[PDB]
Formats: C-alpha cells, sequence, structure tokens
RNA sequence: AUGGUAGGAUAGUGGCCUACCAUGGUUUCAACGGGUAACGGGGAAUAAGGGUUCGAUUCCGGAGAGGGAGCCUGAGAAACGGCUACCACAUCCAAGGAAGGCAGCAGGCGCGCAAAUUACCCAAUCCUAAUUCAGGGAGGUAGUGACAAUAAAUAACGAUA
RNA sequence: AUCUGGUUGAUCCUGCCAGUAGUCAUAUGCUUGUCUCAAAGAUUAAGCCAUGCAUGUCUAAGUAUAAGCAAUUUAUACAGUGAAACUGCGAAUGGCUCAUUAAAUCAGUUAUCGUUUAUUUGAUAGUUACAUGGUAUAACUGUGGUAAUUCU
C-alpha cells in the first residue's frame, strides 16, 4: 500500500518469466503440448 | 536554429486487432525463430511492404527504360547480398513473391543456432546478447544483424569471450577462487 | 454581511473569562494562542450526525457505547456514538449496528454541538 | 529585414557548396567580390572542406594571415572572399596552383595547375560600352572593366586575360562550332560544340550544343562560356572531360575499377 | 541639482530638447536628443550655487584666488604652437625648445616629451 | 480579463508585505532526528540575515520575520514534538504547511505517517516538502539524486500535488522556496476560512471582578472576520463571550 | 477543471435503475455549469463538497422510454490526485 | 599479451604550418585505450620530432575493445607546436598555463560597471570621498 | 472614386498630392460587405486511385516590439535592448522631481487540460570591428524532460528422478 | 483496395449510432531498467514583469606627457605596451512572436529603356607659407550642486 522508505536500490507463487522466456512458455502452452479438448481448441480450462 | 534529425517508424501495426490465425501464425513465427515480442514480426513485415510497394510501382511502367533496370537491379542486388533472394531466382517478379519467413531466418539470433554456436534459438540469443559471439572481428550484442554472404563464413566466438580463448568469466575465476581458499585452508 | 472587521487588520480583541483558569495559559512567544470564531447558535447543542470511515492498519474494536473523542474543528468532545449503516429510507429509519463495519463507510449520529460549515472530522 | 542581411543559415547554403547539415547551425556567407553569391566560392570551403588542409574555422584564417592564399596573383586575407568560377589559386608554400572549374555533376571541382597556364584566366565578356572621355570599357563576368580593347569585340565572347598587366591578349569571336563551357543551371558540367544559336526576340536566347559523344541539349545565352574552337582548348578541363554520363553507365564505369 | 542654461530667460524651470553641440547635455547615441528639464539662466532664490569669473582685479588679495597659481598641465604639441608659444622664427627647430616634464620613479628620474605634430 | 485581473489582483491584495500582510509557516520534521530550526537556518541563509537568528537563537519560538528580498511578513510556528495535538493545531492554523524529512532515518510508521494522515484529513493548504539530511550521505552527489528520487516517491504517495522534494542545501533552490513561500496564493482550507480566525502574538489580563476578568488579544484577524455578538472557542479551554 | 457544488442524486428507471452519484460542477474558465459523473466508486467518499475537480469527456447515450439524462462529463482527477489511484488504494488525497 | 601497434593513416604533408595531419589507428588487444601522453611519445621519435611538438586528439574506442581510432598531429619544431595549436591543447600538454579568469558572469557584470562610468573615475572616487567625509 | 493635362514631392514611375477638366472604374465568370479561433509558402498526417484535414514552430518571404502617431543620425530605421508627445499600466521620491517597456536568454505572477535551469563556455558553426588576439544568452555544452523516434535486459544450459 | 454488433415473431433493405486502425497531435492516468536521438509557455493573456545578462570594437599602419607600467639599452620631438577619451565603424544583422492582413502577404514567373545602392572587386583625376596654414574641445587638473538618473 505505502511503500517503506527503504526503496534505494543502490547501496506465494513463483515468479512468472518475462520477456522472451514468456513467449517460449506460450509456444510450448498452445503448439509443443496441444491440449485436445472436445474437438476443439480450450484456452483456460475448468474441472472438466 | 538546425537542420532537423530526421526520424521515421519502423514497425506498422496490423489493422485488426484480435483474430485467430494471424495471431497463431505470428506465434508459431515467435517461438520458433526465437523473438521476443510481435514487434519483430510488425518490423520484417513493414519492410516487406516497403520492397513490395517499390516492386509494385516498378513494374506498372515500360520494360527497357534505364530507370527500371536501374532501381530494379540495384534493389535485387542488395537483396542477393544479404541472400534473402535466392541466387536462381534473380527476376523482380521473384522479388515481389517473397515472405516474412525469408528476411526472418537471416538474423544472427537464427544462423548461429543453424551454424552449430548454440544448443537453441534462444540459447543464440543469450550468446549473441551476452557479448560473446563476432562478426569476424566486431562483437554484437544484436540479434536483428541480417547476416550478409561474405560475413556468414567470419562468425565465430569472440577473442575477449571466455569460450574464444582467453581467461574465464566472473563466476569462473570466483568459483575457482572459492576452491582456492578452500584447498588452502 | 454583517462581519465588522475584515481580514487582515490588526485587531485588539476583549474577552470575558473566568480568573481560575489564567494558570494553564502560556507564553505566546512559545506555545500558540490561535482563537477562533464560532457561528450562531454553535454554542447551542443538537443531535448532528458524522460519517465515519476506519483508517488502515486499524483492526481493534470500537462498540457504540464507548467513551471516543471526536476532533471536528477546533473543539473536541467524549461522545458514545450510535453506529450505523447510511442507506436512505423513505421514513428515514436506519439499523443500529453494535461494532463498526470493517468493510465500508458506516454513519455515526449522536448528541454534540453544531458545526454550520461541514468540517471533517 | 530593414537593411542588408549578415548572416547565412546552413539549410540556405547553395547545395552545390556540399556543406555538412549537423555541423553547426550557420554557413559562411561570402562577402561582396567579384561573382555572385549562389554562384561563388569563400576560401573557407576550398581550404576546408574540399582541400582538408585545416580543421577549424580559425585554422583556415590562420592560413590566411600569413600571405599564403593568393587569388588572381594577389593575396587575399578575408575568409568569405568569394573566389568564383575560372579565377586561379596560388599556394606558395605548396607551390602548386589551383583552378576553379566545375565538375560533371553540378559542383566544384578540384584541378592541379602548371605554373605556365596559372598566368592566365579567361573571361567571357559580359557588357562592352563606351565609358567616359569617350573610351571603350569591357565588363567581363568577375567585374573586371577592362579598358581600351580590341574594336572587333561584342558581347558573349571571350577573352583571355594575362594577370600580371590586367590587359587583353587574345579574344574568341561568338560564332557556331567552338567549344563551349556551360556556366550554371541544371544541366552544368558539360562541355561540348555549338550547333546554331537560337534567337528569340525580347527575352531569353536559346543555343543547341552537341558533346563529343553526340548530344544534343539546349541552354540560355546566360549560362554559356566559350572556350575555344574544335579539340584545341586554351584551358586544360577536368577529369571526366566534360561529357556527364547516364547514371546506369556510370555505376557500369564504377563497376570497372576493381581489380584488388 | 539643475544647471542654469545660457539663453533661456525666465527665473522658473523649462524642460526642453537638447540637443548634440550644447551644454547640460551630452548624447548617449549619435545624434540623440533627450527632453531634458533646465533651469533659466535669470537669478532667483533658488539658486544653490551661482558661479563667478573674475574681469578686473580689486583692491584686497584673496587667499585661495589672488595668492595661489597652478601652472599649466600639457605644454604645446603643434609645431607652429610651439613656435607661436616661444616667439620664434620659420627657420628655427622646434625640437630643442619643447617642454619636458620629469618623472621620478624609485631610483631612477626620467623624463618625457610630447611627440611632435605637422 | 479586465475583471479578472481585477479580481486577481484583489484577492492579492490581502498580502500588501509591507504593513498588512501575515502568512503563516509551520515546519513539522517526520523523524525524531532532526531540528526544526537547522531547517529554518538554511532557509533563510539564502536571505542573508545574520542578526535575526541572532536574536532568534536564545530563548524564542514564535518568529516575526520580515524579507527585503521579496517584500512579505512573515511568522514562523514550531511546534512541541510532546505532543500530538499541538501538532495539529499548529498545522490547523497555517498556510503553509512544511514537512521536514530525513535522509538519513526513514520516516516513522508509528509517528510520522499518523502525522502526515491526521495533517491530511484534518486539512492542508498549500504545502512544501523539503529534506535537511542530504549532505550526510555518501558526498558524490550521484548517490544524492538517487534518495531525492526515493524522497520524491515517498511524498508523491501523500500530496500528489506536488512531484519535486526540494533541497535546502543547494542555494538556489534555497531561493525558489523561500519565492515560493513569499509569493504563492495559498488554497483556501473551507471550515476555517468560514468562520474567521485570529492568531495571537501578545496576551494580556483585565481585571474587572475577582472571579472574572478581560484577556487582551493583540493579533491579525484571517478569515471571513469577527463580530461582537458571535461565541469564539479557544482549545484547550472552550468557548466564551465576548466584551 | 472545476469547482463542485452539489450532490445529484438522480434516479433514472428504464430500463437499468442507474443509482446516479453524480457531482454538479462549476467550471474555472467561463462560469458555466454542467453536471459530471463520478466514475468507479460505490460510495464517492472522495468529491467532497468545494473540491476542486478536472472534467473530461463522456459519450453516453441517454435514453428516451426511460427519462434517463444526458451526462456527457466525467472526472478524472480530484484535489489534484487521480481517482483511479484513489480507487486502487494506491496514493492518498488532501481533503481540502 | 599486450602489443601497442601505432599505425598512421592517410597522411598528408601541410606545408601551409609546417605540420602533417593522419588519422592514428592503434590495435590494443587486452588493454584499456592507449593513453595520449604514450602515444604522443611514442609518435614522436616515429616521426622524429619532439615529444611536445606533436598532439593527437579525439579518440573513439571502437565497439568491441582493442581498437582505438583518433586523429594525429606532427609538427617539425616546438616553435610551430607553440605558434599553431588551439591554446586548450597547449593547457593539456602542460605547454601553457590555464589563465585563472572569472567566469562569464561577473566578466559581463564588471563590463556593465565599468560601462556605468565615464572618464577615468577617480575624480567620481574623491568626489564620492569627500561627500561621505561631509 | 476611373481617366486626361500641368505642377509639386520622392531616391524614383504613379491620383501619391494639389489645381483645371471630362464621368467614368468593378460586378451573378460572385464585385461590394461580413466572418476566419487566417501569417503565406516549402511541408505534415491519412489514403489502391481520386482526395480529406492541418501547417503558431528548426528554411524562405512578411508584420510587430503595450496601442497609435511623429522624427534626428546613417548608405540602409518611421528603429523601439534610439528619442518625442498622447492613451493605458507602473517604479523611486527627502514631494520639488526622475527613470520604464523581457513577442531576446534564464526566471516570476496571472492564465489555462497544456509546456524546463535566474548553470557552463566561445572550444566548434559563423557574424561584427580599427579587425589573429576583443565581443557574441547568435550559437555550443550540461541539467529538467515516457512530446515523439531507433536498437533491446528481465534469463540460458545441462544432469537426476 | 477487408468491415462488424444494434430496429423485427422471423427475413431482406434504407439509415445512422457504436466498435476498429493511424496521427512525427495534444492533455491526462498507471508504470518505468538500458543505448543513441530529440520536441519543450504556439493554442488562453501580442497580459503584467523583480533582478542579472544579451553590442561593442585597436592593427607595424588616425590621435598618448595616464603626474600608469617597465627600465632599457642608440634614441632631448616621439618611438615598448597601454586604462581613459576624441575620431572611424557597427549597433538597420542575429534572436523572438504571429496580433493585424483574404488580390493583402505569399508561391512560381517577369520588368527597371522607372530608381537609390555604406562595403567588396576592377578601372578612374598633369588644367584648382607648400620644407606642409588656422581654431575649438574631450580625456586630464581644480572648484561645485541634488535624496535620486549611464545628471552634469
Ligand atoms: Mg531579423
Ligand atoms: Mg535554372
Ligand atoms: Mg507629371
Ligand atoms: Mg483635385
Ligand atoms: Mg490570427
Ligand atoms: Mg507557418
Ligand atoms: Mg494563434
Ligand atoms: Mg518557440
Ligand atoms: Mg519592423
Ligand atoms: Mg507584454
Ligand atoms: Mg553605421
Ligand atoms: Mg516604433
Ligand atoms: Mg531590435
Ligand atoms: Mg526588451
Ligand atoms: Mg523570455
Ligand atoms: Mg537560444
Ligand atoms: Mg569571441
Ligand atoms: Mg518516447
Ligand atoms: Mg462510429
Ligand atoms: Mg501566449
Ligand atoms: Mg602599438
Ligand atoms: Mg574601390
Amino acid at each position: 500500500m505505502a511503500k517503506v522508505h527503504g526503496s534505494l536500490a543502490r547501496a506465494e507463487k513463483p515468479k512468472k518469466p518475462k520477456g522472451r522466456a514468456y513467449k517460449r512458455l506460450l509456444y510450448t502452452r498452445r503448439f509443443v503440448n496441444v491440449t485436445l479438448v472436445n474437438g476443439k481448441r480450450r484456452m483456460n480450462p475448468g474441472p472438466s | 536554429p538546425r537542420a532537423p534529425r530526421t526520424y521515421s517508424k519502423t514497425y506498422s501495426t496490423p489493422k485488426r486487432p484480435y483474430e485467430s490465425s494471424r495471431l497463431d501464425a505470428e506465434l508459431k513465427l515467435a517461438g520458433e525463430f526465437g523473438l521476443k515480442n510481435k514487434k519483430e514480426i510488425y518490423r520484417i513485415s513493414f519492410q516487406l511492404s516497403k520492397i513490395r510497394r517499390a516492386a509494385r510501382d516498378l513494374l506498372t511502367r515500360d520494360e527497357k527504360d534505364p530507370k527500371r533496370l536501374f532501381e530494379g537491379n540495384a534493389l535485387i542486388r542488395r537483396l542477393v547480398r544479404v541472400g534473402v533472394l535466392s541466387e536462381d531466382k534473380k527476376k523482380l517478379d521473384y522479388v515481389l513473391a517473397l515472405k516474412v519467413e525469408d528476411f526472418l531466418e537471416r538474423r544472427l539470433q537464427t544462423q548461429v543456432y543453424k551454424l552449430g554456436l548454440a544448443k537453441s534459438v534462444h540459447h543464440a540469443r543469450v550468446l549473441i546478447t551476452q557479448r560473446h559471439i563476432a562478426v569476424g572481428k566486431q562483437i554484437v550484442n544484436i540479434p536483428s544483424f541480417m547476416v550478409r554472404l561474405d560475413s556468414e563464413k567470419h562468425i565465430d566466438f569472440a577473442p575477449t569471450s571466455p569460450f574464444g580463448g582467453a581467461r574465464p568469466g566472473r563466476v569462473a575465476r570466483r568459483n575457482a577462487a572459492r576452491k582456492a581458499e578452500a584447498s588452502g585452508e | 454581511n454583517e462581519a465588522q472587521a475584515i481580514a487582515g487588520d490588526r485587531i485588539r480583541m476583549f474577552i470575558r473569562f473566568p480568573k481560575f483558569l489564567l494558570e494553564k495559559i502560556q507564553d505566546p512567544k512559545q506555545l500558540l494562542f490561535a482563537v477562533y470564531g464560532l457561528l450562531l447558535h454553535e454554542h447551542k447543542n443538537a443531535v448532528v450526525n458524522f460519517s465515519l470511515q476506519r483508517w488502515e492498519q486499524y483492526d481493534k474494536p470500537v462498540p457504540s457505547q464507548e467513551p471516543i473523542v471526536v476532533q471536528y474543528g477546533v473543539r473536541r468532545y467524549t461522545i458514545q456514538p450510535l453506529f450505523s449503516q447510511g442507506s436512505n429510507s423513505p421514513n428515514n429509519v436506519h439499523k443500529y449496528e453494535r461494532f463498526l463495519h470493517p468493510d465500508t463507510v458506516s454513519v455515526a449520529t449522536c448528541i454534540a454541538p453544531v458545526d454550520f460549515t461541514q468540517s471533517p472530522a | 529585414a530593414r537593411g542588408p542581411k549578415k548572416h547565412l543559415k546552413r539549410l540556405a547554403a547553395p547545395h552545390h557548396w556540399l556543406l555538412d547539415k549537423l555541423s553547426g547551425c550557420y554557413a559562411p556567407r561570402p562577402s561582396a567580390g567579384p561573382h555572385k553569391l549562389r554562384e561563388s566560392l569563400p576560401l573557407i570551403v576550398f581550404l576546408r572542406n574540399r582541400l582538408k588542409y585545416a580543421l577549424n574555422g580559425r585554422e583556415v584564417k590562420a592560413i590566411l594571415m600569413q600571405r599564403h592564399v593568393k587569388v588572381d596573383g594577389k593575396v587575399r586575407t578575408d575568409t568569405t572572399y568569394p573566389a568564383g568560377f575560372m579565377d586561379v589559386i596560388t599556394l606558395d608554400a605548396t607551390n602548386e596552383n589551383f583552378r576553379l572549374v566545375y565538375d560533371v555533376k553540378g559542383r566544384f571541382a578540384v584541378h592541379r595547375i602548371t605554373d605556365e597556364e596559372a598566368s592566365y584566366k579567361l573571361g567571357k565578356v559580359k557588357k562592352v560600352q563606351l565609358g567616359k572621355k569617350g573610351v571603350p570599357y569591357v565588363v567581363t563576368h568577375d567585374g573586371r572593366t577592362i579598358r581600351y580593347p580590341d574594336p572587333n569585340i561584342k558581347v558573349n565572347d571571350t577573352v583571355k586575360i594575362d594577370l600580371a598587366s590586367g590587359k587583353i591578349t587574345d579574344f574568341i569571336k561568338f560564332d557556331a562550332g567552338k567549344l563551349v563551357y556551360v556556366t550554371g543551371g541544371r544541366n552544368l558540367g558539360r562541355i561540348g560544340t555549338i550547333v546554331h544559336k537560337e534567337r528569340h526576340d525580347g527575352g531569353f536566347d536559346l543555343v543547341h550544343i552537341k558533346d563529343s559523344l553526340d548530344n544534343t541539349f539546349v541552354t540560355r545565352l546566360n549560362n554559356v562560356f566559350v572556350i575555344g574552337e574544335q579539340g584545341k582548348p586554351y584551358i586544360s578541363l577536368p577529369k571526366g572531360k566534360g561529357i556527364k554520363l547516364s547514371i546506369a553507365e556510370e555505376r557500369d564505369r564504377r563497376r570497372a575499377q576493381q581489380g584488388l | 541639482g539643475f544647471p542654469m542654461k545660457q539663453g533661456v530667460l525666465l527665473p522658473t524651470r523649462i524642460k526642453l530638447l537638447l540637443t548634440k553641440n550644447v551644454s547640460c547635455y551630452r548624447p548617449r547615441r549619435d545624434g540623440e536628443r533627450k527632453r531634458k528639464s533646465v533651469r533659466g539662466a535669470i537669478v532667483g532664490p533658488d539658486l544653490a550655487v551661482l558661479a563667478l569669473v573674475i574681469v578686473k582685479k580689486g583692491e584686497q588679495e584673496l587667499e585661495g584666488l589672488t595668492d595661489t597659481t597652478v601652472p599649466k598641465r600639457l605644454g604645446p604639441k603643434r609645431a607652429n604652437n610651439i613656435r607661436k608659444f616661444f616667439g620664434l622664427s620659420k627657420e628655427d627647430d622646434v625640437r630643442d625648445f619643447v617642454i619636458r616634464r620629469e618623472v621620478t620613479k624609485g631610483e631612477k628620474t626620467y623624463t618625457k616629451a610630447p611627440k611632435i605634430q605637422r | 480579463r479586465a475583471q479578472r485581473i481585477l479580481d486577481s489582483i484583489e484577492n492579492r491584495k490581502l498580502f500588501e508585505g509591507k504593513n498588512g500582510a501575515a502568512k503563516i509557516i509551520t515546519i513539522v520534521p517526520l523523524v525524531n532526528d532532526l531540528d526544526p530550526l537547522d531547517i529554518l537556518y538554511k532557509l533563510l541563509k539564502c536571505a542573508d540575515d545574520e542578526g535575526i537568528m541572532v536574536q532568534e537563537v536564545d530563548s524564542k519560538r514564535i518568529f516575526n520575520v520580515h524579507i527585503k528580498k521579496f517584500k512579505s511578513n512573515l511568522k514562523i510556528i514550531i511546534p512541541d514534538m510532546t505532543n500530538f495535538l499541538n501538532i495539529l493545531d499548529c498545522a490547523k492554523v497555517a498556510d503553509f504547511v512544511v514537512f521536514g524529512l530525513s535522509g538519513v532515518q526513514e520516516v516513522d510508521e508509528e509517528f510520522g505517517e499518523q502525522i502526515i494522515r491526521a495533517l491530511e484529513l484534518q486539512g492542508i493548504a498549500s504545502y512544501i516538502g523539503v529534506i535537511s539530511n542530504l549532505s550526510a550521505v555518501h558526498e558524490k552527489e550521484k548517490f544524492q539524486l538517487d534518495v531525492k528520487q526515493s524522497l520524491e516517491s515517498y511524498f508523491k504517495h501523500f500530496f500528489p500535488s506536488e512531484e519535486r522534494v526540494y533541497n535546502l542545501e543547494k542555494n538556489s533552490d534555497a531561493l525558489n522556496v523561500l519565492r515560493t513561500l513569499c509569493q504563492r496564493l495559498p488554497r483556501s482550507i473551507n471550515w476555517r476560512d468560514n468562520r474567521g480566525y485570529v492568531v495571537a502574538d501578545f496576551v494580556d489580563f483585565v481585571e474587572t471582578s475577582p472571579d472574572s476578568g478581560d484577556l487582551v488579544i493583540e493579533g491579525t484577524v484571517r478569515g471571513i472576520g469577527f463580530n461582537a455578538n458571535r461565541l469564539v472557542h479557544i482549545p484547550d479551554f472552550g468557548d466564551f463571550q465576548l466584551n | 477543471k472545476g469547482i463542485v457544488l452539489e450532490k445529484l442524486g438522480i434516479e433514472s428507471k428504464q430500463p437499468n435503475s442507474a443509482i446516479r452519484k453524480c457531482v454538479r460542477v462549476q467550471l474555472i474558465k467561463n462560469g458555466k455549469k454542467v453536471t459530471a459523473f463520478v466514475p468507479n466508486d460505490g460510495c464517492l467518499n472522495f468529491v467532497d463538497e468545494n473540491d476542486e475537480v478536472l472534467l473530461a469527456g463522456f459519450g453516453r447515450k441517454g435514453k428516451a422510454k426511460g427519462d434517463i439524462p444526458g451526462v456527457r462529463f466525467k472526472v478524472v482527477k480530484v484535489s489534484g490526485v487521480s481517482l483511479l489511484a484513489l480507487w486502487k488504494e494506491k496514493k492518498e488525497k488532501p481533503r481540502s | 599479451s599486450d602489443a601497442v601497434t601505432i599505425r598512421t593513416r592517410k597522411v598528408i604533408s601541410n606545408p601551409l604550418l609546417a605540420r602533417k595531419q593522419f588519422v592514428v589507428d592503434v590495435l590494443h588487444p587486452n588493454r584499456a585505450n592507449v593513453s595520449k601522453d604514450e602515444l604522443r611519445e611514442k609518435l614522436a621519435e616515429v616521426y622524429k620530432a619532439e615529444k611536445d611538438a606533436v598532439s593527437v586528439f579525439g579518440f573513439r574506442t571502437q565497439f568491441g575493445g582493442g581498437k582505438s581510432v583518433g586523429f594525429g598531429l606532427v609538427y617539425n619544431s616546438v616553435a610551430e607546436a607553440k605558434k599553431f595549436e588551439p591554446t586548450y591543447r597547449l593547457v593539456r600538454y602542460g605547454l601553457a598555463e590555464k589563465v585563472e579568469k572569472a567566469s562569464r558572469q561577473q566578466r559581463k557584470q564588471k563590463k556593465n560597471r565599468d560601462k556605468k562610468i565615464f572618464g577615468t573615475g577617480k575624480r567620481l572616487a574623491k568626489k564620492v570621498a569627500r561627500r561621505n567625509a561631509d
């Protein structure tokens, strides 16, 4: 909320890769590991 | 009061924001030649649109006027200097048939990986951007290099780089110092 | 309208004041002496209302019957305020809640001296 | 404005001077002198951009104090003196001479000149009148008003001027079939032979010049400078020899130079 | 502090547009006129200082006026001004008769001489 | 624009800095380890008046400083740090609230945060944020601008009307903040400027009866004004009636 | 930029009953009065009375069969503080 | 494993200034830029002149390292070096001292203060001396 | 007002002005008048083509230095970092008097949704002069700066299972 | 060189609204690591400005008795440098802004056999005490004035 004043750079779920590695993760999500759901392309599946 | 420094855009956004086939096509390209954005596809499509506009307003006029042979052979000489257009296809019609992949495999991003200097395409991305692999005598940290033909048979690791010789890096001599003081104690 | 002295004037101001409270005053160059006027019937009591929003990182409970001093304006007054929700009614009745609502802005009416400028509390 | 201007910004310089556009804000404005402002060359471009013998604007001036650079036999110490067309430029410490004649692409060209050919300079006669005390005087194109010429001189003829005395040596009659330099305009740089002169009344006169590679062009009579008769010029022509080339055969020349 | 201009005849102050080659004004730019006030040449009760010049010597001497005498600072500098100052002939050389000023500095006593002109 | 420059001037002729002006400055620092007289020192070293400080050292807390550099009359209020309600009383009357900050120690989440929130919710006019420990960090200025940006990011979180935390160690920035505290029109807090208020410089007493007498207050009236019939509240004393 | 005036509890029936929590705002530069929508607040505890605001455009189509009104203006800033930072509880507001 | 190799590029003889000018190219493997002092005293015996008579400036180290391109000068004697060089390079070489003058603001202020008076001014000095003596 | 003469005046032609004459000149092919939040142009944005909408602003040309007018000097000014008067602002005053135009560079107030530093320097680009040398907020450097524009870090490998 | 949702029980049209993309076009919100480059009080107030600066200039070569310096090695007319001042020149360029202006400015294109032109460049003048006339003044010395001016 209010950040503590020690934000001087000079002198929980695991984090999520960014940049090129995120494009790697989307490629291997969609096309390397194709999830065959009911004959269609279901992104974000629930309990089914 | 100066000459204003000229500046121009280089990418061009698509007209429709959301369609599935075009999005899947860029994500296939960006996963398989190892890019980081869609902007590296938008720039290449804008360059393709520029060379196709040049070929189109070349092609509508009469043959054997010297403007046509001048601009056309200069354009296709520049395109065969990169190697986007192959040597058997030397007509202005076959420039107009060319596509995005044919610009896109001539990056340094790709022809480090195709030349056997990296294990992955993103391993080629990391071994360019961390100042390791030089085009002859020039260190680059740039994957968008558009490798020429005569510069293709000069690409190896940099003399400054640990893979190309010299002393090792900071992590290696740091751990060498760690086992050095471990063996000393 | 009938302001006798407009602002920005050096004024000599005289106050009817009991003798026994003269020990509690201080030096005017060591401590401030703020002088605030009040409006018509401001000393007169009424039933009034206050809005109420709890401060952040404050999870300690308040019920509707404990002494709580309100700082609205310059006067401070100890009160045991009634807590409720500000939902508008055709017959102007409201639900008395026993404690403060931890989520939204509640409302707090009580018997207190009136303030005719909508000062924050 | 309210009087004469005294500056010249970089973007409004003449393009054939070939100044940089990001070195600064201003161009050298030439001062007043022999030639017109747009078709001249001060000494600072000639000693900094086209010869590299100085670096700054102060080091070219540090040339021009030491009485080294001579223009038309006399020393000129102004940095912005418009040494225009056809004059000789003398460097005594490099003991070699320079002539300002155009290149084939419409700009000024460097030219190596011997000591004998630096002794004279040709001049297009701009106007002939009858001056004070009834004398004739001929105004050649760089502002020299030579008194007392030959009687047979007319307008647009070219006189060879001996530089030491400032007199007239010999002239060339403005007839057909003569070697003609082109002075300015878009089609600048060529030499050639006049086909015929096209006379027009009350306007501009045109002239058809066919070069050694049999190409005929038309320029106005203002932009015509006579060199001589067929094949024997009175000056020594720059490299490329006053023929322009089409751009495709120009790079065909330019790819025919490499042999490593 | 406003001086009296010779010529204006009124015992009051009148603003004038003063010019180059007159008194009470110095043109800062070339050909410059400014509307300055100036007081008249008629003497009234408003004058803090009135300035006088001796024309005729009276009987009684004055201390700071008759007794004290300052010499002239600069000698003549044209050759004919030397000649008319000393009453010389046309054949007489001006070189010997120039006025030399002796200036002392430290231990060395050195004399100056004006550069003659014409 | 004629009438609008007319009433802008008529709003600005309350601050005739020769005789009829009164500007109230309250300087509060947000950490335990600051002295506000050092902030007063660093601000008025750009006005170049030693003798006012030579008067101001010995034992005085409320000052009436006149400046000839900008021709404005100032009155500067220091708070007592042992009472929170005293700091509330300082900043609820002041036309300028100045927040002192430390470049060494981070501000307290148990003291200075609630100072910021309580003054923020009680109502603030035009405010100044400023630093004084920026010389106490490492003397290379490249380390100091990162500290300055950290103070800017902290002070933007509760005061988004301003974006720059200013420095007293810079003389020109001291001139800038002195210029802003002299010239700028402070914004009006609606509840206090609709009843009229006097800050008092001299208090005296006149005996009338043995049980009650007459206070004497010499001050400058600020707000909508005072009428002789309406009642007047005194903090920590209550409501009294006028004579 | 504007200075707020009142609290407008307009009821607007068909088809959706919008409990309109919107503020009448007097502008600064011209001296005429427009209504103004306050976004994203369930309570409108932020834009209090006589607090200066900044209005922006809003192209809402008012309807005919429910007599719902034409309110063209939305608030992007209150007291110099953005309303989107206040609704996300990122920054704070000087109530003045 | 360092070898400081100094190769002079595009040498022209410039008799108008009694100098010669050339671009200086340096291959310096495993070396972090050759000093102007070391390269100056290295060009000195190569061009057979004195160390105080030759000048270098404008070095841009190439990307990647091991390479630097500048612009070098050699004068025939030291008198041409103290005559024809700019004064800042003669400051840089220890051949001339930086004249300690005040900055631009109080130079302009002293010019506008000395423009304020007319004449020598010591007449005004004895004038104001007897005025505050009064 | 359009033209004819003759003169004046100008640096000069010219109703530019004065005398004496004629009654003419423009216009539905848009004159005359009104509006423009209208400096003009090179250009910018967006377009298959045809267009549409801006152009105060890095270059060229114009006008102005709070609004008008008048003029000395000079080759060149109806100059404003020159003067004179009036109109409106407005400074110091010891009350008598005296000086002012930042739409130059910073900077301040006001205004608005809307726009930076009272820094360094002639070393570059060039300009002025009696002229190497002095001067130049013209200009260059640096600071503030998510107006825009180009390139691109946020990870890459193995081995186990 | 592309369209798409919204009238109706359902359909085909006409029609606009809304969605879409760009703006080297402005403002604002959230966020912000790098390298180069770079606009920046135009819009509204061509409204008001504190203060500081922005125009001054000297060569072997116009005028030096600075009662300035350096003394110094030929220099009793001077001769080195040189504050001030006279004289010559510039200050009419640059910089800023866009208020007025709709055959006005301007763009391209002519003309001056209809004119003025410091400067530069080239020519141009045996015809009117001469071992070279005269006079003012500044700078300087001294006396002054007023609260105050680049006053005198
Ligand atoms: Mg101009
Ligand atoms: Mg042409
Ligand atoms: Mg006539
Ligand atoms: Mg008449
Ligand atoms: Mg306009
Ligand atoms: Mg424009
Ligand atoms: Mg405008
Ligand atoms: Mg601008
Ligand atoms: Mg003008
Ligand atoms: Mg103004
Ligand atoms: Mg002049
Ligand atoms: Mg004027
Ligand atoms: Mg001007
Ligand atoms: Mg001005
Ligand atoms: Mg300005
Ligand atoms: Mg500038
Ligand atoms: Mg200079
Ligand atoms: Mg950007
Ligand atoms: Mg739409
Ligand atoms: Mg404006
Ligand atoms: Mg001398
Ligand atoms: Mg001449």
